């Protein structure tokens, strides 16, 4: 006989299943994992939703752009570049008169991240753009490279520490005319332009400050609004997604029909305008003082002229059309014009992962446009929203007017550059559907993020690197839910794993790599045997009921005296972690900060408070020091003598 | 900031800078800083006169 | 001497002098996080590789003197340049320096609290069932004494490093544990990791299916899943959960007693200055203890607090969905020909109202209930949420439904508002508007079914606009923060012409605590 | 009521196997561990191996590891033992056992219930 | 402040209306929502529309399927047709030299015949690879001139090794994948886990935790699968550790997997050997190049487009015990040149995800179908052999099986997800989800709709190319419609 698993999807429906047809667990070899053609394709696809003739050179890049935003409205069904700009603020204010003044209280909560902001909330987050030598670098590598040529040239503004001195230093930046980047001799204004609007795959290190505030804002708006799940992880969009079908279905006297669509939106990231993202910023920051709004408008015009990062592409200026197939041949041909000095130029454009939180906002607003108070007609709908994959349920007296609510919802969405996508959708009745991996049918499985953890060692230590493990088992039994025999069968392979990693197996076993004969003699001359560390060779015990509890607790009461005595001492050589704490094997700042907390160890668990320099409090502690240990601790008067010497030495070198 | 503010200090000041803030249409959502400066003169003016 | 001569041997470089001579100490938090960022090499796979490795351990240099060399079977576990084998470990793990270090359960007494609960813990029968999250508002920590984040770091640099105190230099806890783990230091970092992770509360937004307390919530791995339950009570319980009930009462007690005074908000400031609660003082407790209470809401207004949009009614507190509103002021017949003038309610809104038992979510157009889900516990407790639902309303059908001379009076003898006078009347017999709303048919959809006026559920038959929702209704507690305007009379409006609440509904519970209200000999001493 | 009745055993040569298995009725199965001890003639009995509730933790004796392996099924309520290279020191009665806690290590191994039988060679 | 040099770009980022971008803000503040977005719609063409396609049983046409050659085998190592060269040591796993190891295993066969190239690669030089196997037997047999055993050995820079480590078009679907995704599903002899031991029994669910995954352990053990992806573990693992110390020089590394025969007993199992290239690995997107050098006893005069990318060698004979006594079948030698990379390693040393994938996603179909219960119905699941699954179609029926079968199936379909991972079956998963949604909702009568199903079926036939798992699931899911009164 021949075999196929996907016939069980006859006694058996989908939703019930649905984990299946999830092929992979982690991440497969990515096919672009190299490449500099295919962005050269998302460049003139870019370029093609958007061709209305509305070519302008900029002024000070002298890279041409298009400004297709309220342009001509669309003949054909494609997906399409152009929205208007009245129906975006209509969109908006619409959303604001249904809402009364939430955008001012997200304003006010964003003026108090504004106002408490140091430059640490910009270095976490992954890998960066470092400008200085046109690669990429990680996010403190960066940014310290652009402190120290700042601080080379005249723009020492950060040195408060508040990020918007960062940003004011960043906007005094852009206008000087050399930049001299330490024999090192480097470019004028212009290539400095360049490169600061520069974006690769991965935002430059300027625009970092500006997206983040911007995304607090869309934050403190998503956080207020019922329809939009996205911020939230886990059961709270099951609680979102399993209220609005009773805030639709249940409709007495029932002649309502409510149908629901899981739908997508086909290319919709490159078809949101920095533009429209201009307009609807200043629309939120309306009558709020001037400087809130020119801080939160730094992001959208670094987008509407920004630089697109790409044999080197550098030379593709300088070649004949013959070297190249008909494909790339064509493909180059469309994009000659628009790069200049190796970087490709493209106005209209964002990249996926940089507004999807404000991007859900608009969606949101497209969204309750359609409580039957701004329709005026009989059909109404409801949705959630998130970046591209959205849900909605439209409810209609009769089945023949819902289509007409369904193509309001379409056109909308084209006139606010939401090109719903008509093969990445379907349509339903309400009770069954899709959104971001969740599926909902008359019951709920939350296989969104259900990518298993690392069943494997964390890797730091023998106890931190155990309750690791068992804590983000428990962590995925309750926040990216898995079923208990499948935490059951994990925790066990990452045991494996934890034994077959620290050679310690157990003391009941035969089995012997290098350590296996200590192991098995502190298991003969152990009496009461459970209470043993599974890193001293001991049975494990873990299970669902006390997959919190660290290890030491769990057997501390059924270890035996002489090991507790012998265990825990910490006038030992080497969360909870006892003298099995491995510290295994594995320069500017860090070694100042070392020291610092060397000196005073509480720098090292609480943020420190004081004015004077780092320098002034280090040399009072010594001198201080020094007396209490002379005093009355023991110590040679010619050391502390030493001691002072070298202060003082200090005192007046710090002068100079 | 505004709760720190209303935190560390009588309700008098409060009340009394909260009051002289409607003078010159400087609303306090924004000017904060002044807020907290406004009240420290006063705390500071009050724990100056007092028990003399 | 060595921590001296490296800052000396590090400020002759210029370009590291200048940075320590400017940077200030305040700052050194946003230079600490200046790293290269790169040793994340699977760190799986680097730590195997190392422990592959001979003597990947690095140790101090004390081990010279206090392990062998040689094991019992000529085993190296030694270097020279410190590296060190992990059978070293288990050697001295095996027999060395035993001490009277069993002492440990004191400093990680927040652990052996769970060991505890779970030796007691009896356990239950699985009764499964399609578990519906419900958006809850909890704590995740147990027996914390109810301690703020900041003075509860203060505490631990006043214990664990007395010699850099902070500046504030104007409780108990302190000397309890600088007095009890005095010598007997571990590891001073981690001791304070370990005191911050006991002493300090926290807070926020979780999805529960059942679970209240702190015990109930640390092992929702066992309690909660996707589509089951288990009953199970861990044969304890904290403080946590029965002291800021102490305050809710204090603060019933207080508003109830200051509605007589002849000038209730200097009385009840005066009251809230002079009180006491457990070794403690009443206004730096509200100024941190996130309680959400009508009372405990008033007194924090009385010293200008940010609270919620509490459109607080009838001891349900309201929070706005969407929708806006108009004023525009309307004269009403009563069904006892009575001329009533009243806020009609016009435009359309949206309301989400939290009880004390009981939840609701409403759509209301001007005086007219469009939809309207509600989930309590009992029976007459939703019946309560119905009442003062249908009291909202303000349709035309519950006027209708109103029977006999309307004079409610407070303990002051005095007229209540015409809204809270209707809630007050069909509080006690609300029998007539039942019979009198409408009934209509629906289709058992989704567990959610339809009430009668007998009390009585019903599959395809329910009143006029009315949902019952089984297995709870999710509850939404929205954070939303703005100034207040409170008056002499403790009513508190929010400065653009609501007023928010009022003490005419402060009082169910007359809590037994877990100025002549306690008894005579009190008074006299 | 609880009662344990064990069979498969007879007569066998060295360094052969065998499969004994033990048949409990009376209480509830899947909760306790079991245990098989062996009484040679003349010997006190010795504990011969100990198995959870959940199959996953077994524990043997230190002289006959790599020959047994221990293991259950819980449908049919019953415990199933496989010996192998049978030595001739193994000559004795086997017993089988349910242990008084639902644990394996928690207390060192006595019982407290009744037996049937167990074969020699 | 905004200056110059940046007012420039804030007035040339404004729609094409104004130029100083404060005559912009001024037109914000004063916004009038008047109803443009009506005046909008009747102003767009009415052709720009979401016209709703009905979706019926009959709207449904079974997949287009790429026609042409057959597709081959692009795996990384011989799945059915390697066979085993068994030791039965009960070496105790620590850490046995995988080398010394195999020269034993070598020790246990004898009658190597003299190597004869039977199919080559069809393109390029396929003597290289027996002359490449001859300096293998050789260095193989010249440890014992050396003093000192190696643990390790590091393969001369011949010309041929040299050459052997390197120093679309439209496939259609074959025959054979479905034959050996059948014995992948076929059980075995052996158990392959060592599954370790997990705390006591308290009572809610840890009871009902233990009887699920007890149950599927003991019907999972003894499968095929589990068997390849051990093999996969131990092989990329050592691959992946001698990549490391052995930085410039050939390592030979056998295909060394271990079981454990129903006698109970510890054996040890080779698959063949494999030569490694230079491993300076600098990133984790470095490329390694290796030869794999496979034992089996399948002939590929059989199915010869199968073995496209390989060099068959009749390597000798050995002993086979058939239904009639002996028949001394053939002994070959499957030798393959391909690339490696360190996450193309890791994702392979993971492997074991395919039992938790496979339990979570049968612990799923145990739970949703199972939340409609009181006291939930965990044991009615198994137990009940009454209740069949239907998961295959050979007389133009419907073949329903047993459930160890299904625990088993899921089981390698997450096997040869992983092995055969490419990114044509994360799509083609991807966009045959959707159509299957809509089947089911359909099967539930709730009237679904689409808007392009054209445009669906377009995106589907362009990730159908040369992959014969995608190829293998898509069938079955053609297969799938069929079925389903559609």
């Amino acid at each position: 006989m021949d075999v196929n698993p996907t016939l069980l999807f006859l006694k058996v429906p989908a939703q019930n299943a649905i984990s299946t047809t999830f092929p992979y667990t982690g991440d497969p070899p990515y096919s672009h994992g190299t490449g500099t053609g295919y962005t050269m394709d998302t460049v003139n696809r870019t370029h093609q939703y958007s061709e209305k003739g509305k070519w302008t050179t900029n002024t000070e890049t002298g890279a041409p752009q298009l400004n297709p935003i309220d342009g001509p409205l669309p003949e054909d069904n494609e997906p399409s570049g152009y929205a208007q700009t009245d129906c975006v603020l209509e969109a908006m204010a619409f959303l604001e008169e249904s809402h009364p003044g939430i955008f001012e209280n997200s304003c006010l909560e964003t003026m108090e991240v504004v106002q408490q902001t140091r430059v640490d909330r910009l270095t976490q987050g992954r890998q960066t753009y470092d400008w200085t030598l046109n690669r990429n670098q990680p996010a403190a590598t960066a940014l310290a490279n652009t402190i120290e040529v700042f601080r080379s040239n005249g723009l020492t503004a950060n040195e408060s520490g508040r990020l918007i001195d960062f940003l004011k230093d960043v906007m005094e930046s852009m206008d000087k005319e050399e930049m001299e980047i330490t024999k090192k001799q480097r470019v004028n204004k212009r290539s400095y332009l360049i490169r600061a609007l520069t974006l690769n795959t991965t935002p430059g290190m300027q625009i970092r400050g500006f997206v983040y505030f911007v995304e607090t804002l869309a934050r403190s708006i998503c956080e207020k609004l019922e329809q939009s799940g996205l911020p939230v992880g886990g059961n709270e969009k099951k609680a979102k997604l399993a209220n609005v079908v009773r805030k639709m279905m249940t409709n007495s006297q029932d002649t309502e029909l409510s149908f629901t669509i899981t739908g997508d939106n086909t290319k919709w990231n490159e078809n949101q305008n920095p533009r429209m993202f201009l307009a609807m910023i200043t629309y939120i920051t309306k009558n709020q003082p001037e400087w809130f709004r020119n801080v939160l408008s730094i992001a959208p015009i670094m987008f509407s002229n920004k630089m697109a990062r790409l044999i080197p592409a550098e030379m593709l200026a300088s070649i004949d059309l013959k070297y190249f197939n008909e494909s790339t041949r064509k493909k180059i041909e469309k994009i000659r014009p628009l790069l200049i000095d190796g970087t490709a130029s493209l106005s209209p454009g964002m990249m996926m992962g940089m507004f999807n939180m404000l991007s859900t906002v608009l969606g949101v607003s497209i969204l309750n446009l359609g409580q039957k108070r701004y329709t005026k007609t009989t059909y109404w709908w409801d949705g959630l929203q998130s970046s591209d994959d959205f849900a909605l349920i439209v409810n209609a007296p009769n089945h023949e007017g819902i289509q007409a609510g369904v193509d309001r919802f379409y056109r909308t969405c084209k006139l606010v550059g939401i090109n719903m996508s008509k093969k990445k959708s379907y349509i339903n009745r309400t009770g069954t559907f899709e959104f971001t991996s969740f599926f909902y049918r008359y019951g709920f499985v939350a296989n969104f993020s259900m990518e298993l953890p690392s069943f494997g060692v964390s890797g730091i230590n023998e106890s931190a690197d155990m309750s690791i493990g068992v804590t983000v088992i428990k962590n995925n039994m309750i926040n990216n839910d898995l079923g208990p025999a499948t935490a059951q069968m994990a925790l066990q392979l990452f045991i494996k794993d934890y034994r077959y990693t620290y050679r310690c197996h157990r003391g009941d076993t035969q089995i012997q790599t290098r350590r296996s004969f200590e192991l098995k003699k502190l298991w003969e001359q152990t009496r009461s045997k459970a209470g043993l560390l599974v890193s001293d060779g001991g049975p494990n015990l873990y299970n669902i009921r006390n997959l919190h509890i660290p290890e030491v607790c769990l057997k501390w009461e059924l270890m035996d005296e002489d090991y507790q005595g012998r265990l825990c001492n910490p006038l030992n050589p080497f969360y909870d972690a006892v003298a099995t704490t491995h510290s295994w094997i594995p320069q500017m700042y860090q070694k100042c900060c070392n020291l610092f907390e060397k000196f005073f160890p509480s720098s090292s668990y609480r943020r420190p408070v004081g004015i004077s320099s780092m320098v002034e409090a280090m040399v009072s502690r010594a001198r201080i020091d020094a007396r209490i240990d002379f005093e009355s601790g023991r110590i040679k008067k010619e050391e502390f003598a030493e001691i002072m010497k070298i202060c003082s030495t200090i005192e007046e070198l710090r002068r100079q | 900031m505004e709760d720190f503010v209303r935190q560390c200090f009588n309700p008098m000041i409060v009340e009394l800078a909260e009051k002289a803030m409607k003078e010159y249409g400087e609303d306090l959502k924004i000017e904060t800083n002044k807020f907290a400066a406004i009240c420290t003169h006063l705390e500071v003016c009050f724990m100056y006169s007092d028990f003399h | 001497m060595e921590r001296i001569k490296e800052l000396r041997n590090l400020m002759s470089q210029s370009r590291t002098r200048e940075i320590l001579t400017k940077t200030t100490v305040d700052h050194m938090a946003i230079i600490k996080k200046y790293t290269s960022g790169r040793q994340e090499k699977n760190p799986s796979l680097r730590m195997k590789w190392m422990m592959a490795m001979k003597y990947p351990i690095t140790a101090d240099k004390r081990i010279t003197e206090m392990v062998p060399e040689r094991n019992e079977q000529g085993q190296t576990l030694w270097s020279k340049m410190v590296m060190v084998s992990p059978l070293a470990v288990t050697w001295w793990n095996r027999n060395g320096p035993m001490t009277s270090t069993v002492h440990y359960p004191k400093v990680y007494k927040t652990y052996f609290e769970k060991v505890e609960r779970l030796k007691h813990g009896t356990f239950g029968p699985v009764h499964f069932r399609n578990q519906v999250k419900i958006r809850r508002r909890v704590d995740i920590n147990p027996g914390h004494a109810d301690l703020s984040a900041k003075e509860a770091q203060d505490v631990i640099m006043e214990v664990v490093f007395p010699n850099e105190v902070g500046a504030r230099i104007l409780l108990t806890i302190t000397k309890e544990k600088k007095e009890e783990l005095q010598d007997c230091k571990i590891s001073p970092l981690m001791v304070a990791y370990m005191l911050e992770r006991e002493l300090v509360r926290k807070t926020r937004f979780l999805p529960v299916a059942g679970g209240t307390s702190s015990v109930y919530i640390e092992v929702l791995h066992l309690t909660q899943g996707t589509c089951w339950e288990q009953m199970y009570t861990p044969g304890g319980e904290v403080r946590n959960d029965d002291v800021d009930q102490s305050l809710i009462i204090a603060a019933r007690n207080i508003v109830r007693r200051a509605a007589v005074s002849a000038d209730p908000l200097a009385s009840l400031l005066e009251m809230c200055h002079s009180t006491q609660i457990g070794g403690t003082r009443m206004v730096d407790i509200l100024r941190q203890n996130p309680t959400e209470e009508q009372a405990v809401d008033i007194c924090k207004a009385a010293m200008g607090l940010r609270i919620s949009s509490s459109f607080s009614f009838g001891g349900f507190t309201f929070k706005r969905t969407s929708g806006s509103s108009i004023k525009r002021e309307e004269e009403l017949l009563t069904g006892n020909l009575q001329t009533l003038k009243i806020r009609v309610h016009d435009g359309y809104e949206e309301f989400t109202m939290v009880g004390k038992r009981a939840t609701a979510i409403l759509r209301k157009a001007t005086r007219r209930l469009v939809q309207l889900i509600v989930s309590g516990r009992d029976e007459q407790s939703v019946a309560e949420a119905i009442i003062v639902a249908m009291v909202f309303s303000q349709e035309d059908c519950m006027i209708k439904a109103v029977r006999g001379d309307l004079n409610f009076v407070n303990r002051a003898n005095q007229r209540l508002n015409p809204m809270h006078q209707l809630l007050r009347h069909f509080q006690k017999d609300a029998k007539v508007l039942f019979q009198n709303w409408g009934i209509e048919h629906i289709d058992n959809v989704m567990g959610m079914i339809g009430v009668l006026p007998d009390m009585t559920p019903s599959t395809e038959m329910s009143m006029r606009g009315i949902r019952v929702s089984k297995m709870g209704v999710d509850e939404y507690s929205s954070t939303e923060r703005v100034v207040v305007s409170i008056d002499r009379f403790l009513r508190v409006r929010d400065q653009r012409g609501n007023v928010l609440l009022s003490p005419e509904e402060v009082s169910e519970t007359q809590g037994t605590e877990k100025w002549e209200i306690n008894g005579p000999e009190s008074v006299l001493v | 009521q609880v009662q344990l009745q064990e069979s498969g055993g007879g007569m066998v040569q060295p360094g052969g196997s065998l499969r004994l298995s033990c048949l409990a009725s009376g209480f509830t199965f899947s909760n306790y561990a079991m245990t098989w001890v062996r009484q040679a003639p003349g010997k006190g009995p010795e504990w011969v191996s100990m198995v959870s509730n959940n199959g996953a933790d077994t524990t043997y004796t230190d002289s006959v590891k790599g020959r047994f392996t221990i293991s259950r099924d819980n449908a049919k309520n019953t415990l199933y033992l496989r010996m192998n290279n049978v030595k001739p020191e193994d000559s004795a009665v086997y017993y089988c056992a349910k242990r008084r806690y639902g644990g394996i290590w928690t207390g060192q191994p006595t019982d407290y219930d009744y037996l049937g039988q167990g074969t020699v060679t | 402040e905004i200056t110059g040099t940046m007012r420039r770009l804030a007035d040339q980022s404004l729609p094409p209306n104004f130029s100083c971008l404060e005559n912009f803000r001024a037109y914000v503040d004063g916004f009038e929502p008047n109803g443009y977005i009506e005046g909008k719609l009747s102003q767009m063409s009415k052709e720009v529309n979401a016209k709703i396609e009905p979706f019926l049983k009959t709207t449904p046409r079974p997949i287009r399927l790429p026609d042409g050659p057959p597709c081959f085998q692009r795996s990384k190592f011989l799945l059915m047709d390697a066979l085993k060269l068994s030791i039965e040591d009960p070496s105790h796993e620590g850490e046995g030299i995988p080398l010394y190891d195999a020269i034993k295993c070598m020790r246990t066969f004898f009658g190597w015949k003299e190597p004869y190239i039977v199919k080559p690669h069809e393109k390029g030089i396929n003597p290289n690879y027996l002359l490449s196997w001859k300096q293998v037997l050789a260095e193989l047999q010249d440890i014992e001139n050396e003093e000192k055993i190696p643990r390790t050995k590091n393969m001369k820079k011949t010309s041929q090794l040299k050459w052997a480590l390197g120093e679309p078009e439209l496939r259609s679907l074959s025959s054979w994948i479905q034959n050996e995704f059948n014995k992948a599903c076929e059980l075995t002899d052996s158990t392959w886990i060592e599954l370790d031991e997990i705390g006591e029994d308290v009572a809610p669910i840890e009871y009902i935790a233990s009887m699920r995954r007890n149950y599927f352990t003991a019907e999972v053990s003894h499968c095929r699968a589990t068997e390849y992806i051990m093999k996969g573990v131990y092989i990329n693992t050592a691959l992946l550790n001698a990549s490391c110390a052995a930085m410039d020089d050939f390592q030979l590394i056998p295909m060394i997997s271990k079981c454990r025969t129903k006698e109970g007993r510890r054996k040890t199992n080779l698959y063949g050997f494999i030569i490694k290239g230079r491993s300076h690995l600098r990133n984790d997107t470095d490329v390694v190049n290796f030869v794999s050098m496979e034992f089996s006893l399948t002939d590929p005069r059989l199915e010869p487009h199968k073995w496209e990318k390989y060099c068959v060698l009749e390597i000798g004979d050995m002993l086979l015990r058939s239904a009639i006594g002996q028949m001394s079948r053939p002994m070959f030698l499957y030798v393959r040149t391909n690339g490696t990379s360190k996450i193309k390693m890791k994702w392979g040393m993971e492997m074991r995800r395919c039992l938790l994938q496979s339990l979570q996603q049968i612990e799923s179909m145990i739970e949703a179908e199972s939340s409609v219960k009181e006291k939930d119905m965990t044991k009615e699941f198994f137990e009940n052999k009454s209740e069949t699954w239907p998961i295959g179609e050979s007389p133009k029926g419907v073949e329903d099986g047993s459930i160890g079968k299904v625990c088993r199936t899921l089981l390698a379909k997450s096997v040869f997800n992983s092995l055969y991972a490419s990114p044509q079956l994360e799509g083609f998963s991807a966009e045959s989800r959707k159509l299957l949604l809509v089947v089911q909702a359909l099967r539930d009568n709730l009237e679904p709709g689409t808007f392009d199903l054209e445009g669906l079926y377009e995106a589907i036939e362009e990730c159908l190319i040369n992959d014969p798992w995608v190829l293998l699931n898509a069938s079955w899911f053609n297969s799938f419609l069929t079925h389903a009164l559609r």
